[PDB]
């Protein structure tokens, strides 16, 4: 019984227009680009940091 | 500074001869070391590959004077176990500031603390240590031929006298002759090394040697081929000194014999000093074009070494069942990856190499502290098998079997965890400091085409780690034998304590079982850090790998 | 650990599932033993293995009608 | 190549091998602990004397052995001796399961020492900008695609532009049919 | 057409797939050029996905004729049954194609 | 993670591990100044390490830039 | 900070708690044993809330934080379809291990709670670590809690299995590390973003392949390596078994999505008849001494062995299929291996003390209500449909057949052989006659704790094999990055 009243009203309905709680849901996880920036910093350390390691570890003796 | 105070040190036990003042000559002599560790603090304010002082007959490099401040903080942690008494009476009532400062606790402590056991009743024990350790810091500063093989005799010396100073156990004078007999042959190997170097070149100074070794290095009636061979003697010398196989029969038997404070020493201090000597005379006796000279190269000898020390080091431990034996063999597998990394002359193995030796001589030392900790814990506590009433010295090595640790996570977990911490750290595994430096080897050798060593390493690394899981399934897998002492609580064997004012007024009297005895601090700190240090380095690796690399990017410079 | 219930242990039953466990112990080097290990180890995984390499790529069913071939080598 | 003298070699790696055991026989008569006087190398000892030079002399001759009829040096021949010299230790001891298992464990560590290069001496030094060689190799992220088709081929899902023309000509060369897929519509 | 979804607008590629003329050290160029690849690949395998509905409802339409009937709708099916698969961007990436 | 956090805490871990060893009670009242104290000495060595870390940046940051000159002057020096 | 950080440090909140408790209190156990379920319990609710926020079609890493301080090794936390499902599986097993075992350990409690809450944190971690270095730190840091938890609350012949797990592990984990180590010292790091982008020359990639796959063969295991298996999940406590086949054999299956599948293509291409050779080979000889096993508790680790063969050849399919069913069958293999492990090292072992099947017959009779989710768990070990099991299975079995046909010819007999053992075992457990005569009182039935568990597993495995678009929405995005090829008129796109 719960299962049928519970995705009864969860339903989007007619046409799109998506309710309150979907509304929520979808802006707390929005996440539009922040996810992207970090990444995109992280990866430009990480791959300056092995030119680094390249270069004081293959120097002339 | 060091010589300063062995000089003082000794005016002062030359006219005493109360065995009570021990106590009190242990403590200054961590005190002396302390100043020595603020002065060497200061002398790091310069970049240089070397620089030449006394004559160029000494040299100070940042990883020389790097590894003088190692070498005095290693002594002074050495030292404690003779400068605090090993167990002590707590009591929740005498535990504050104004107790621990203002108060004071009246006690028998006399058969409690072990106030006159064997340890801390020689006087000049403080004195020989600060002997070695001046032959130790002569070593990583010498330039020349002359002074290497002075430093190397004061240290070696006072090593001797170490095992031969309890001189009432037949255990520690038959070690010490052992020692002195067998390292008094390694001797001659060194003093035949530097004496044919100087009579193929009439020089003693390194530097010449090293420029000479320069110029002969270009891809006719004096071909250079003396040095690889001086230097190949001069290698055996050292390589005994370090217990690398083959030259490696006698530390298992030495380091059994003589008690188990004096092992933490003789054990750890000799193989720091001699390494890092080493590391500068591989760097600049490199070949950089391919020639004859480097198809005879002295370095091949550590790389054979260090391929039988992996071998030797972990198939020989398998059937030890004697604690120290199984130590020092444990020892021999660890300078086979020491020895792998000094053999390949990189920039990445130099950082290696500093690595594994800092971490290696700390967690060692946990190990023999662990040890003695163990045996002075068993106080409280009686046992009816019959193979421990045949032992030997079970003063000096009270723990002698791996027998006797059965059942010890019942007794105390967390000594249990620390040794169980530790050993899984000379294993290598992650995420433990221990797994960290035999990746920074095997990285190293892999890089520069020591693959097929490599894979040997790893190979005996899991037949070593089968004698260190030995010891864990005793600790952790059966029942103890030791049982605690039926007397010690009784319910009618109380000992008085009295709590005092500043001016002796009894402020409280309190009635203490042995439940109320304990670890000294000094011993469950200092075991404590280090166990930390282990568990908690991938948290706090940056400065430690950085000086590393700095240190390294200074001698590999230019 | 806990108590069990009650079970009648079979003496035969109790030796024979020991016996099963401690049987390596007892392995040694025949002239059959070798012949079964020699089998089961390398001819009958060889032989897997080279068909494995002698028909991969031969053949692709997708969307294959008629007057196209199976076989894509 | 220069042909080697198979026999030549064989007595040199005898004799060598043979040497340092003879030289392991004689520790054997200084430590024994009875008067077993001089002539106690070549009696008591003399076996282990002896295998050495027969593992030793096995080993380089047949190295040497096989290298003449494969007309190459490379690592595969440090395999062919090494086995050979496994055998000849598992012959002293006369089992058969160790005649096979010593050759085992000889060959693959004798082959796999020189596969690798030589660790026990000066590796070989390409004499090169290490920084360049390392850059390129984590810079070379793209390749021709003619370079990496030469190691997989195409087929197993690595359907090149092309290659439906290609399987055509090759089903052709190879199966004597040309293919024609029907058409699925009725109209057109 | 039908109307462009406010989901399909965050998701939309805004580069062409391809890995030519892209600095792979932009580690943002990168990995949408990496999303853009699996996007269109996607695209065409819903694609054919959505033809084999109309096929089957075209077919429990015609019944016995079928095979005269539903032939346009096979053709489409039959040609992308043999050219969307989901084959990655890991090749696409690792290798350049000259076209020449 | 922050060098003085980690620090701080690993002083108060040494302690917990001290008195586990010793197998004493954690939490005595009379005893709980050693917390604080353990942790303040933690404290203090991370201002230390801290500061070791500033000047190990500045050297590491220097040689890196010494390769660099060092490729690009014999570089310069092999365009003849 | 994070929320894959929360994830971490709450089980060892939770370890400190239960080592402070007895400080403010001669504690019960009882109060010891609640501490760990309510902290196993907040990290299931935590993994919850970060699949509610998990963007199914995204390429970055998430809930990442930003570093922005470089060390020699330093922690890096991200989430992508690949791994979400893996920590899921981590965190509903967990909570179940811990009620499973609630009663059966007795002496050293506290112990056994510590190591199993610091197995959590190690086994999440290696899921969350996104550098292959930390990969390998996590992936071989559960060897010491794993030897100490078998040889303090393992069975009779403990000593040896817990020798096994660890040497065979160390050994083969220490040929996966010389191939990161190569890795690292030609690309300069084993972050995720830059080691994907770099390409190696085949002749590394066919060496970095030797090494990669001689640990996860050991791993995995493959049948002439399997021993230290047949040994350490016997041997192990109730827990330590539930974590071992559910968690730690998922391990390998997770690393070849990253170690070989994105870096090694050509290398895992040119060689998969190797490997398809020998996951064949294990398929029939695993599945041939099943038939024979006459310990039950060695019988359910046997048939783990033949379920990881259908999942490594699914992982080298290079099929979008066969990759998403071996994730399925992993998923599906946790959720009943556990629930056969249960029966057989919870519920008989502790009514009999014994594991022979010699000694059990008809025990429907008097136990009902075990026979029917007994039942049950051995027809998802047999891949009957209406199980995950099944799923994984058929898609698994799929990618096999299209990549080397003969091989998921021979594959697909797991079909017939699964189904025979499976079926086997149960007529002589539940059914096979009366109720044997070796029982000399009575046995109760299942308990309301022994009930939950067995019936919250089964739950699990029957509604994911209904639905398993659950899990399949989540993976197809991800699972598109993993595969190797191009189409002649889809590629090379103006
Ligand atoms: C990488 C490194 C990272 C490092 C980060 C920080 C690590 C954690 C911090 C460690 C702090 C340890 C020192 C504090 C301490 O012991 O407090 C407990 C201790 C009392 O707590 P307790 O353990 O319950 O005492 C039991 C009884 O006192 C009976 O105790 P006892 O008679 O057995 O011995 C008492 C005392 C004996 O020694 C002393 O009296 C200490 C003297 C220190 C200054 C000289 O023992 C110790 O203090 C041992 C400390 C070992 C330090 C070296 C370890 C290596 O504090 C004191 O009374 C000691 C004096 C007060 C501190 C003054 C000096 C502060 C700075 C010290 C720098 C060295
Ligand atoms: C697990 C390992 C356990 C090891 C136990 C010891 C823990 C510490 C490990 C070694 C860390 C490095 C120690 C180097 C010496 C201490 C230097 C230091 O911390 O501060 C420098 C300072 C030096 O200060 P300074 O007085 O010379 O000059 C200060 C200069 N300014 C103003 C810029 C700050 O401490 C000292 O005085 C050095 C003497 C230390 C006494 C003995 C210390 C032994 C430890
Ligand atoms: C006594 C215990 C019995 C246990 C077994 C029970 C089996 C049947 C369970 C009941 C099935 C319906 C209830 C399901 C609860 C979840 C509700 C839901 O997801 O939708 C169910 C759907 C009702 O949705 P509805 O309201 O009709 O939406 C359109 C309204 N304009 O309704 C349906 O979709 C009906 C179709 C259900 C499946 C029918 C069988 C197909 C598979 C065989
Ligand atoms: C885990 C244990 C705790 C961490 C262990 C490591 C902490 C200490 C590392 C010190 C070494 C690196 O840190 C740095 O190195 C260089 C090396 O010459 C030295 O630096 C010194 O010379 C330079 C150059 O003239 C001066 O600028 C500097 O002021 C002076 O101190 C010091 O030693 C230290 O400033
Ligand atoms: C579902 C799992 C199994 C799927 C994979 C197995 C598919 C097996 C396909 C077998 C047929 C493959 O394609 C088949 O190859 C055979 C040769 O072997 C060839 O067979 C051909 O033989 C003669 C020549 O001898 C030709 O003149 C004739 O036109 C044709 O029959 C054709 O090329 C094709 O009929
Ligand atoms: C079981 C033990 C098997 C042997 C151990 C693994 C050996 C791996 O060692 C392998 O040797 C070959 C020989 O050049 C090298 O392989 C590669 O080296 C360089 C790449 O840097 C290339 O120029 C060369 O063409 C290529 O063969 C690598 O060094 C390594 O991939
Ligand atoms: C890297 C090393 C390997 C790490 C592997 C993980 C190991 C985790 C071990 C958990 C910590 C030790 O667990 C510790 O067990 C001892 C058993 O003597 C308990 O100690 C207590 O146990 C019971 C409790 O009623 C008492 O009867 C006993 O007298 C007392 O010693 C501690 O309260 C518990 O904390
Ligand atoms: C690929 C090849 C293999 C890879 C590496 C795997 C190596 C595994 C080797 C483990 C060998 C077994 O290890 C050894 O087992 C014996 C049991 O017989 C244990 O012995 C123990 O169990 C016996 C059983 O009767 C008891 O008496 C007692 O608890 C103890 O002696 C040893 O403590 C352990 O060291
Ligand atoms: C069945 C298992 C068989 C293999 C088991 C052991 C192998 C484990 C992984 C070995 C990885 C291969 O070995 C790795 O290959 C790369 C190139 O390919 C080598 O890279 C290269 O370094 C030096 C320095 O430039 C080169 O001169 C040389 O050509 C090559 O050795 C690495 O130095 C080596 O570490």
């Amino acid at each position: 019984a719960s299962s049928f009243v519970i995705y009864n009203i969860s339903r989007p309905g007619p046409n799109g227009e998506p309710s309150s709680l979907h509304k929520w849901f979808s802006k707390i996880s929005d996440y539009k680009d922040e996810w992207e920036t970090r990444n995109t910093l992280m990866a430009a350390a990480l791959e300056q940091a092995a030119h680094d390691k390249h270069l004081l570890l293959t120097a002339e003796r | 500074m060091i010589m300063i105070s062995i000089l003082s040190l000794l005016l002062s036990t030359s006219v005493t001869l109360r065995r009570d003042m021990s106590i009190l000559f242990n403590r200054i002599s961590i005190i002396a070391l302390a100043y020595c560790i603020l002065h060497d603090t200061m002398s790091l304010s310069f970049i240089s590959k070397g620089i030449g002082l006394h004559g160029g007959l000494l040299h100070i490099t940042n990883l020389t004077q790097i590894f003088h401040i190692f070498i005095f903080i290693i002594s002074i942690l050495i030292l404690q176990l003779t400068s605090f008494y090993p167990r002590k009476v707590w009591i929740p009532e005498y535990s504050s500031l104004k107790d621990i400062f203002f108060n004071k606790i009246l006690y028998y402590r006399t058969k409690i603390i072990n106030k006159m056991g064997e340890h801390m009743k020689i006087i000049e024990y403080p004195l020989i240590l600060l002997f070695v350790i001046s032959g130790a810091v002569f070593l990583i500063s010498t330039n020349d031929l002359v002074s290497i093989f002075l430093s190397i005799e004061l240290q070696s010396y006072g090593l001797y006298l170490l095992s031969t100073i309890y001189r009432n156990s037949e255990l520690s004078t038959t070690g010490g002759l052992i020692y002195f007999l067998l390292g008094g042959l390694s001797s001659c190997f060194i003093l035949l090394g530097t004496s044919l170097l100087y009579v193929n070149s009439g020089t003693t100074s390194l530097d010449g040697l090293y420029i000479l070794n320069s110029i002969s290095d270009v891809n006719s009636w004096y071909k250079p081929y003396y040095l690889n061979f001086s230097l190949l003697i001069f290698s055996i010398g050292f390589l005994f000194k370090v217990s690398a196989a083959p030259f490696h029969f006698w530390s298992p038997d030495v380091y059994d014999a003589i008690p188990t404070i004096v092992t933490t020493f003789v054990a750890i201090i000799a193989k720091i000093s001699i390494f890092i000597f080493l590391l500068e005379l591989v760097y600049y006796t490199n070949s950089n074009a391919n020639s004859y000279l480097s198809e005879f190269s002295w370095t091949y000898a550590l790389l054979i070494s260090s391929l039988l020390s992996l071998i030797i080091g972990t198939v020989v431990g398998l059937t030890q069942f004697r604690i120290k034996r199984l130590l020092a063999y444990s020892t021999i597998s660890h300078v086979g990856f020491i020895l792998l990394a000094l053999s390949v002359s990189s920039i990445e193995s130099t950082q290696a190499f500093i690595f594994y030796l800092i971490q290696y001589s700390i967690s060692n030392l946990n190990a023999f502290f662990i040890l003695i900790t163990i045996g002075f814990s068993l106080y409280g506590y009686v046992t009816n098998n019959k193979e421990y009433k045949s032992l030997l010295d079970k003063n000096n090595s009270p723990i002698q079997l791996i027998s006797q640790l059965k059942g010890y996570f019942y007794i105390n977990p967390l000594l249990s965890l620390s040794l169980a911490i530790t050993i899984f750290s000379f294993v290598g595994v992650p995420p433990l400091v221990g797994f960290f430096a035999k990746q920074m080897v095997l990285s190293a050798a892999l890089d520069n085409g020591y693959i097929f060593l490599s894979l040997i390493a790893i190979i005996t690394s899991v037949i070593g780690a089968v004698y260190y899981l030995n010891v864990i399934k005793e600790i952790f897998f059966y029942s103890p034998e030791h049982e605690v002492n039926p007397v010690l609580n009784e319910s009618d064997s109380n000992f008085s304590l009295r709590i005092l004012n500043e001016k002796n007024v009894l402020i409280r009297s309190v009635l203490l079982k042995g439940r109320n005895i304990f670890i000294s601090s000094p011993f469950s700190i200092t075991i404590s850090i280090i166990t930390n240090v282990i568990l908690l380095f991938i948290f706090m690796n940056k400065e430690w790998l950085s000086m590393g690399t700095i240190l390294v990017q200074i001698l590999f410079s230019a | 650990g806990l108590q069990h219930y009650k079970i009648a242990m079979d003496p035969a039953l109790v030796r024979l599932g020991s016996m099963i466990s401690n049987r390596y112990k007892y392995f040694r080097w025949t002239k059959r033993t070798a012949l079964v290990s020699f089998m089961y180890v390398v001819v009958v995984p060889s032989t897997i293995g080279y068909l494995a390499y002698k028909t991969d790529g031969l053949w692709d069913l997708r969307a294959k009608r008629r007057g196209d071939l199976i076989s894509e080598r | 190549y220069h042909p080697k003298d198979a026999v030549h070699l064989g007595l040199k790696g005898a004799a060598v091998v043979g040497g340092i055991g003879l030289l392991f026989a004689a520790v054997r008569t200084s430590l024994a602990r009875k008067n077993v006087g001089p002539w106690a190398i070549f009696t008591r000892n003399g076996k282990l004397a002896a295998t050495f030079a027969a593992v030793g002399g096995a080993y380089d001759f047949t190295r040497a052995a096989a290298a003449n009829l494969r007309e190459k040096e490379d690592w595969v021949n440090n395999g062919i001796g090494g086995l050979f010299a496994g055998a000849t230790m598992g012959l002293t001891t006369g089992r058969i399961p160790r005649v096979l298992g010593f050759a085992a464990l000889t060959g693959v560590v004798l082959a796999t020492a020189e596969y690798a290069g030589s660790g026990l001496r000066g590796v070989f030094k390409r004499d090169v900008d290490e920084y360049e060689r390392k850059e390129f190799l984590r810079k070379n992220r793209r390749r021709p695609i003619e370079e990496t088709l030469a190691e997989i081929g195409e087929g197993r899902g690595i359907k090149p532009p092309g290659y439906y023309e290609r399987r055509a000509q090759r089903l052709k060369e190879k199966y004597g049919v040309d293919i024609n897929p029907v058409c699925a519509d009725p109209d057109q | 057409p039908t109307p462009e979804s406010e989901a399909f607008l965050a998701k939309k590629p805004q580069v062409p797939p391809t890995f030519d003329g892209v600095d792979y050290e932009d580690n943002k160029r990168l990995k949408q050029a990496q999303d853009a690849i699996i996007r269109e690949q996607w695209v065409q395998v819903m694609m054919g996905r959505l033809v084999r509905e109309e096929l089957s409802k075209c077919y429990y339409r015609e019944g016995v004729n079928h095979l005269e009937k539903c032939g346009k709708l096979r053709e489409r099916y039959l040609q992308l049954l043999a050219n969307a698969k989901v084959k990655g961007y890991l090749f696409e990436q690792q290798n350049y194609w000259s076209k020449e | 993670v922050n060098r003085i956090l980690f620090w701080t805490g690993f002083g108060l871990a040494v302690r917990f591990w001290q008195l586990g060893i010793e197998m004493r009670p954690f939490f005595n009242r009379k005893s709980l100044w050693a917390y604080p104290l353990f942790g303040g000495v933690g404290a203090s060595f991370g201002y230390w390490l801290q500061s070791i870390d500033e000047k190990q940046t500045k050297m590491l940051e220097e040689r890196k830039q010494a390769i660099l000159e060092k490729r690009a002057r014999r570089a310069q020096r092999q365009a003849e | 900070m994070s929320l894959l950080y929360v994830l971490l440090i709450i089980p060892i909140i939770g370890i400190f708690l239960i080592s402070t408790i007895d400080s403010f209190y001669f504690f019960n156990v009882s109060y010891y044993k609640k501490i760990a379920l309510i902290t196993t319990i907040l990290n299931l609710i935590v993994s919850l809330i970060i699949y509610i926020l998990f963007d199914f079609s995204n390429n970055q890493f998430q809930f990442i934080q930003e570093n922005l301080d470089l060390s020699f090794y330093d922690i890096y936390l991200g989430v992508d379809g690949v791994s979400i499902y893996f920590v899921l599986l981590t965190t509903i097993i967990m909570p179940i291990a811990l009620v499973s075992n609630w009663n059966s350990i007795t002496n050293n409690i506290k112990s056994y709670l510590i190591i199993m809450l610091l197995l959590e944190t190690l086994l999440l971690a290696v899921f969350l670590v996104l550098d292959v270095l930390l990969f390998y730190i996590f992936f071989e840091s559960i060897l010491p809690p794993l030897f100490i938890l078998i040889g303090l609350f393992g069975s009779s012949n403990k000593v040896r299995a817990s020798f096994y797990i660890f040497l065979y592990t160390l050994l083969g984990s220490l040929f996966l590390l010389l191939s990161i180590l190569t890795m690292s010292s030609i690309v300069g790091t084993t972050y995720f973003d830059v080691l994907l982008k770099s390409s190696f020359e085949y002749t590394t990639q066919l060496f970095l392949f030797f090494g990669i796959f001689i640990a996860f063969a050991v791993k995995t295991p493959v049948w002439g390596l399997n021993s230290w298996l047949l040994r350490a999940h016997v041997e192990s406590p109730l827990g330590g078994s539930i974590v071992l086949a559910a968690i730690v054999l998922k391990l390998s299956l997770y690393g070849v999505f990253r170690l070989i599948l994105p870096i090694l293509p050509q290398a895992s291409l040119n060689l998969t008849y190797i490997v398809y050779a020998i996951g064949a080979i294990t398929v029939l000889y695993a599945s041939f001494s099943t038939l024979r096993t006459v310990d039950v508790k060695e019988l359910i680790a046997y048939s783990s062995v033949a379920h990881a063969a259908i999942y490594l050849m699914g992982v080298f399919s290079n099929t979008i299929q066969g990759l998403e069913g071996a994730i399925l069958l992993g998923l599906a293999h946790g959720f009943v291996s556990s629930g056969l492990f249960i029966c057989a090292g919870g519920i008989l072992y502790d009514r009999t003390g014994t594991r022979l099947i010699y000694f059990f017959r008809g025990l429907t009779q008097i136990m009902p209500l075990f026979s029917l989710f007994f039942f049950i768990l051995c027809l998802g070990n047999a891949g009957t449909p209406l199980t995950l099991n099944f799923v994984g299975e058929f898609m698994s079995l799929y990618g096999t057949l299209e990549r080397l046909p003969i091989a998921g010819m021979l594959a697909s007999t797991s079909i017939i052989f699964s189904a025979a053992y499976s079926i086997y075992m149960y007529n002589r457990i539940a059914f096979g006659g009366s109720v044997s005569l070796y029982f000399i009182d009575c046995f109760r039935d299942l308990t309301k704790r022994e009930f939950f568990i067995l019936f919250t597993l089964v739950s699990f495995t029957v509604i994911l094999g209904i639905y398993p678009s659950f899990v399949l929405d989540g993976l197809h995005y991800n699972i598109s990055s993993v595969v190797y090829g191009i189409e002649p008129n889809a590629s090379y796109l103006t």
